[PDB]
RNA sequence: CUAGAGUAGCGAAACGGAUUCGAUACCCGUGUAGUUCUAGUAGUAAACUAUGAAUACAAUUAUUUAUAAUAUAUAUAUAAAUAAUAAAUGAAAAUGAAAGUAUUCCACCUGAAGAGUACGUUAGCAAUAAUGAAACUCAAAACAAUAGACGGUUACAG
RNA sequence: UAAGAA
């Protein structure tokens, strides 16, 4: 099946990441297809809101990026394709961070890499029970890669008033799970994973009230 | 009823109002309702799975998945009448919840009646604020009945502590009857070194049903003098 | 009421509407098409402010229940095109108001 | 979730039954578990079921079998007797061991009506309690039969009934005598039986 | 076919009123078993008294002699032994009733079947 | 199968009127292709392959042995207190089947009643089959294929 | 919509599923000839008491 | 014919659980390979 | 109705007695045909659910009814029927799983009256049954419901 | 490009 699903829901259009095995981890198909259909979504005056989710729902919402094939783009050479993954992965963020319609991202499970980088840069950012919230790229050889060096510095509400405790999460990777999550303002909202189907109704349901304008 | 329209759209009849000029002034209500929308689909939900004991409901088994030997002997080898009709109704019929605790409830009654004499309060004082360890059945907070007896049961089950539910509820009983035993010792002898010490009572339990039987038996003889006279004549 | 219209001229498309026993065809019209119906709904549509309509009345011809009728097909038999666009996640065009800009 | 709450909530905790609220047969135990409200919650018709009872009811126990019909009503009975039958045998002080060391539906031991263990002596100001003295009414002429703390038991005179008996008649019931229970065993039905004798 | 009859023998005889109702069941056995037939049971009910007077022919009486026989026959046999016992005056009433064999080979009679013996081997145990 | 199509159309009409949020349809070739240009055009919420049961959570394959069981359950949308599926009826009925020329589709679509068919309506699918693929008029004007006209659905 | 609707039965699976349908015709004969024969014993052992002579 | 059904059935899921010694039973005698598994297994007895 | 049997009761017709202004009626008495059986003819009824058959589908409740369980209890599941309904339909009364949503096939209707008449034909022992006109006349005629009036209409009170 | 009335 295809890596990402696109839905509807009577107003808002639902991203479904679609690699259980491996943990929705994000490759440059996967970017490509979401930013492209951001694209799309942008312009329609029937869309109100952009829902990002995952179907392995209990698990994973997006366990980091595909780095794997990053690392085997390089032990063959292969170069250019790494810089398109890359290209695209951050083209998404950027798209995702300047949308100018709602995105409600449910980070239902593991959040990590690339996860964070779909998840922390929309003001709308679920956590449930299952969040498991990390940014583990120290230990692989690599930096924070997603916009993270640019939202945790002003989204994270305690000991942040010199990027500190951004600093501490960038560099241990610590695993921050659930409602310590909220609490730091990783995430924005704090959801039971039972109520985000009803939630998902409900979102595909409010309309602005007059005048249409989602924006 | 018809699903009525009315109520949930009074924010759209109320704006055509007022973009009319039919109304001069917005209503205090206008905002917040346009700012918190109505619920208006009102269908009906389908639901896949019992909340209670985890059955999935919406599953048809297939004739792959039965390839041994039925209790008969027979294989099944193409679907029976039953398989073929659509089943959607159990998709929107709500489901009946079931506890095993409920079987366990109705036998400790059936074998302790005495034990429905004893009153109980329905009225909960708030479920959030229980924290039992059914570790033991005495809990701060709670009475000792059946509850206690089938809560523990249910611990020494989840632990596998024992294996069959049998065995956790008997040794649940033995330790509802060590603690109902000390309870009715301790209320005899409570009674009993309050009178060596100068206790009066006044009517005792058996002194209030002989003056209720009195007050009962009274109207009785009145009742009975009287019909007896009337068949008389 | 509020009657929806489209152009504020027109029905939205057209409307086979049964209100007891009258039985209502209306079909929207061109701009310039008068008001081409029976006399109550003439009325009706002078009113509300529709130019533009053909239609027939069939079987009862009651002028009470014609003239309740219709307004039942107006408000009730009618989506507007942003209604069918949002609640179907389609964009619905006007061919002719794009051919003019 | 809200199934396992339910499952362990105090509604869930009163078991199934549908007997009859009005049984005229013969009553050995309690069928129905009586319900019990603050003077607090009565005040309010709160009794924790699902609607409120009637205001007529003063009493601050029940019995029930349905929290809502189809006739819109709850099948209930203001009535909490089986207790004062319960704790005036507990006031008799008579013991009646299944108690100490696939399902098994009768009744064991005595079925919670008493927990008292069979050998102790009542101190009191006199002296230790050689036997117990209880108020009863004899019922009729027939061992007699006696009403005696909500319990029905068999009567044995030392020699004969006393003049009182048979001047009195079936009125009988109307005077009080006192009785010593002798004993009080169960049998396979769930009745206890007290011999007692009158002095 | 298994069959139940319930014949009401007349008893004129008074000091051995079975009399007749032994040689009526001789008669109807010989000629069940000499047509190919089968006999299971011949239960004696007792003497008892009828309802009413009733009338065989011509002659009143009061009381009988109650017999039942269980006979496995074909239908036409089944027929003439109906037959002869319709016409024959020592008996004054006469019903032969099917007891139908699709289940069991083996079945008691009506009375034995409403104690509660099912089959003639639970009759023998 | 038109008689089973016309069913399903009618079927469909009956949900939307309680407002059942999921229902069922017979499996074959033709229903799933009219349920997927439903689901397309933005009709059905959800088209899904399962059982008499209910919709299939995991990819169940379809075999003889388990044929006569399987369906195909849509999810029917509603807003703002109306069914988006309000009248779902055929053209082309069973006893008479309605083939049209590319022109006369064309005239269709552009307001002319053809053979008393009422012209297409502003929020209206119209299906039409060719090929045994169904497919949207306005599709088949564009690909120039004279065809069925099959249902209308609004 | 790839997925063909109907993949036709094997011929291996033809042949287990016309075994499984033998069998079950088998057995249900079978069964009924078992309690046949146990009925006519059960006659078998009631026939001395069956008046034929 | 019991015991043939229940014997092809248990071969068939064992089989298809182990998936090493299936390869080496289809290299053996000589998504389809399900089918061609049930089929080798179902000539073996 | 045709033959042949039977015919106790009931009972067209008929004959009488009443009642009545009158009785050609209701009521009473005798009572033939018929009602019964056998072999036929005939093929009509408010032959009615005033509702053709089949198929797919649509929200509930309560009863039974019949199976299948599970240990009287599961207020047990799955079917049919019945009752009250939602929606839908309908001129409404109301229908309610059809008078709803749909599909297929058949029968039938097109103002009242003349008229289910005449004529013809076919069938039948007959009675009749089927098929089934037109001229003439009129602006009528009918259905549901509404409010009264009335009833040799009910019940309750005063 | 389909109007009704007494
Ligand atoms: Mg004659
Ligand atoms: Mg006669
Ligand atoms: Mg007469
Ligand atoms: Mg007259
Ligand atoms: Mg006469
Ligand atoms: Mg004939
Ligand atoms: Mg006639
Ligand atoms: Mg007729
Ligand atoms: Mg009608
Ligand atoms: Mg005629």
């Amino acid at each position: 099946a295809p890596p990402v699903l696109f839905t509807v829901q009577d107003t808002a259009r639902v991203i479904t990441l679609n690699r259980p095995k491996k943990l929705n981890a994000l490759n440059a198909e996967m970017s490509e297809s979401m930013f492209k259909t951001l694209n799309e979504y942008a312009k329609s005056d029937t869309t109100n809101l952009v829902i990002l989710k995952s179907s392995n729902r209990p698990r994973s919402f997006c366990a980091g990026g595909d780095v794997a094939t990053v690392a085997i783009f390089n032990f063959n050479k292969e170069f250019a394709k790494s810089i398109k993954f890359f290209t695209d992965e951050y083209s998404l963020n950027f798209q995702i961070a300047t949308y100018l319609k709602p995105i409600v991202t449910f980070m239902d499970g593991i959040t990590m890499g690339g996860g964070v980088g779909l998840s922390i840069h929309t003001p709308f950012r679920i956590a449930t029970e299952n969040t498991k919230w990390a940014m583990p790229e120290m230990d692989i050889g690599f930096f924070p890669d997603v916009g993270s060096t640019f939202a945790l510095p002003r989204i994270v509400t305690l000991a942040n008033s010199n990027s500190q405790m951004a600093l501490y999460l960038c560099l241990t990777g610590e695993v921050v799970t659930g409602a310590d999550a909220y609490m730091l303002g990783l995430a924005s909202h704090y959801v039971s994973s039972e109520n985000l189907d009803a939630l998902q109704k409900r979102l595909g349901e409010i309309s602005p009230p007059f005048n249409n304008d989602p924006q | 009823m018809k699903i009525q329209t009315n109520a949930v759209n009074v924010l759209q009849r109320t704006s055509a109002y007022l973009k009319s000029g039919l109304l001069k002034e917005t209503p205090a209500w206008y905002n917040v309702v346009a700012s918190i929308p109505p619920s208006t689909k009102f269908t009906r939900e389908p639901r896949f799975k019992n909340p209670s004991n985890g059955h999935i409901i919406g599953k048809l088994v297939d004739v792959t998945e039965q390839p041994h030997a039925n209790n008969k002997g027979l294989y099944k080898t193409r679907p029976n009448s039953s398989d073929k009709r659509v089943g959607v109704k159990r998709l929107y019929r709500p489901p009946k919840l079931t506890y095993v605790e409920d079987r366990l409830r109705s036998l400790f009654y059936k074998q302790h009646p005495w034990e429905l004499s004893r009153p109980k309060i329905l009225v909960e004082n708030e479920i959030g604020d229980e924290n039992y360890d059914w570790s033991h059945m005495l809990q701060i907070g709670r009475p000792l009945d059946g509850e206690s007896v089938i809560q523990r049961t249910m611990y020494l089950i989840k632990t596998k502590q024992y294996g069959d539910m049998v065995e956790a509820y008997d040794h649940a009983r033995y330790e509802f009857y060590a603690l109902r035993m000390q309870e009715e010792t301790e209320q005899q002898v409570a009674l009993e070194e309050a009178e060596m010490f100068g206790s009066l009572f006044g009517v005792s339990a058996i002194e209030h049903g002989i003056q209720k039987e009195q007050e009962v038996l009274d109207v009785w003889e009145k009742k009975v003098v009287e019909e007896t006279e009337l068949m008389a004549a | 009421k509020e009657i929806p219209r489209y152009e504020n001229r027109t029905i939205y498309g057209d409307i086979d509407f049964r209100y007891h026993g009258v039985k209502l065809h209306l079909r929207s019209a061109k701009p310039g098409f008068g008001l081409r119906v029976n006399h109550v709904i003439f009325e009706i549509c002078e009113c509300a402010g529709i130019k533009d309509l053909s239609g027939k009345v069939y079987k009862s011809r009651n002028d009470m229940n014609i003239a309740k009728g219709t307004i039942e097909a107006f408000t009730k038999a009618q989506k507007t095109l942003d209604e069918v666009a949002l609640g179907r996640g389609k964009k619905l065009v006007d061919v002719r108001k794009v051919y003019y800009s | 979730t809200l199934a396992e709450l339910l499952g362990r909530s105090r509604i869930a905790q009163v078991a199934n039954n549908h007997k009859p609220l009005t049984y005229t047969g013969k009553k050995f135990h309690p069928t129905h578990q009586i319900i019990e409200t603050k003077p607090s919650t009565l005040y309010r018709q709160e009794w924790g079921l699902k609607s409120a009872i009637p205001s007529k009811i003063k009493s601050r126990y029940l019995v029930y079998n349905d929290l809502d019909t189809l006739e819109r009503i709850t099948t209930f009975e203001p009535r909490g007797g089986t207790q004062w039958n319960r704790l005036r045998f507990q006031e008799m002080g008579v013991p009646i061991n299944p108690f100490f060391k696939k399902f098994n539906t009768e009744i064991i031991g005595t079925g919670g009506l008493s927990y008292s263990l069979p050998g102790k002596l009542k101190n009191s100001p006199n002296g230790v309690i050689q036997r117990t003295v209880v108020p009863g009414r004899i019922l009729n002429v027939v061992k007699w039969l006696a009403a005696i703390g909500g319990f029905v038991a068999d009567v044995v005179f030392f020699q004969s009934p006393p003049s009182s008996f048979n001047s009195m008649g079936d009125f009988i019931r109307m005077k009080t005598f006192l009785f010593e229970i002798l004993e009080a065993s169960m049998e396979k039905n769930g009745s206890v039986s007290m011999h007692a004798r009158l002095l | 076919m298994l069959y139940e009859l319930i014949g009401l023998v007349r008893i004129t005889n008074s000091n051995a009123p079975k009399l007749e109702a032994k040689e009526l069941s001789s008669t109807i056995g010989k000629l069940i078993i000499q047509n190919r037939g089968v006999v299971r049971d011949i239960v004696p009910m007792g003497i008892r008294y009828l309802p009413k007077i009733m009338k065989k022919d011509q002659e009143k009486h009061f009381r009988a002699y109650h017999f039942l026989m269980l006979f496995d026959s074909s239908a036409a046999v089944q027929s003439e032994i109906l037959r002869t016992l319709k016409k024959d005056p020592r008996v004054i009433r006469s019903s032969i009733v099917k007891v139908d064999l699709d289940k069991q080979l083996d079945r008691a009679s009506s009375l034995h079947r409403s104690l509660g013996k099912k089959s003639i081997l639970e009759l023998v145990n | 199968s038109l008689v089973k199509l016309a069913n399903t159309c009618a079927h469909l009409q009956n949900c939307s009127k309680v407002r059942v949020a999921l229902t069922s349809i017979p499996y074959t070739k033709l229903q799933l292709q009219f349920a997927y240009n439903l689901y397309q055009q933005g009709f059905l919420s959800s088209l899904q392959k399962g059982s008499t049961m209910g919709p299939d959570k995991d990819f169940v394959e379809v075999t003889p042995d388990n044929i006569s069981t399987r369906r195909l359950w849509v999810g029917l949308k509603y807003r703002d207190n109306k069914p988006v599926l309000s009248s779902c009826k055929l053209i082309s009925k069973p006893n008479s089947r309605i083939h049209l020329p590319m022109e006369d589709m064309k005239k269709l679509c552009s307001g002319v009643t053809i053979r008393n068919i009422k012209p297409l309506q502003p929020g209206e699918l119209i299906l039409v089959r060719a090929h045994n693929n169904i497919m949207d008029i306005n599709e088949a004007i564009s690909k120039k294929l004279d065809g069925e006209v099959l249902c209308r659905v609004k | 919509m790839s997925q063909p609707l109907l993949r036709n039965r094997s011929p291996e699976e033809s042949e287990l599923l016309k075994l499984k349908r033998n069998y079950n015709r088998s057995l249900l004969n079978f069964q009924a000839h078992k309690k046949k024969l146990n009925e006519l014993l059960n006659l078998y052992h009631v026939a001395n008491e069956f008046i034929v002579t | 014919q019991r015991s043939l059904i229940d014997r092809i059935q248990t071969r068939l899921s064992e089989l298809l659980s182990n998936d090493l010694k299936c390869d080496q039973f289809l290299k053996d005698h000589g998504n389809i390979k399900k089918n061609l598994l049930r089929k080798h297994v179902m000539m073996d007895m």
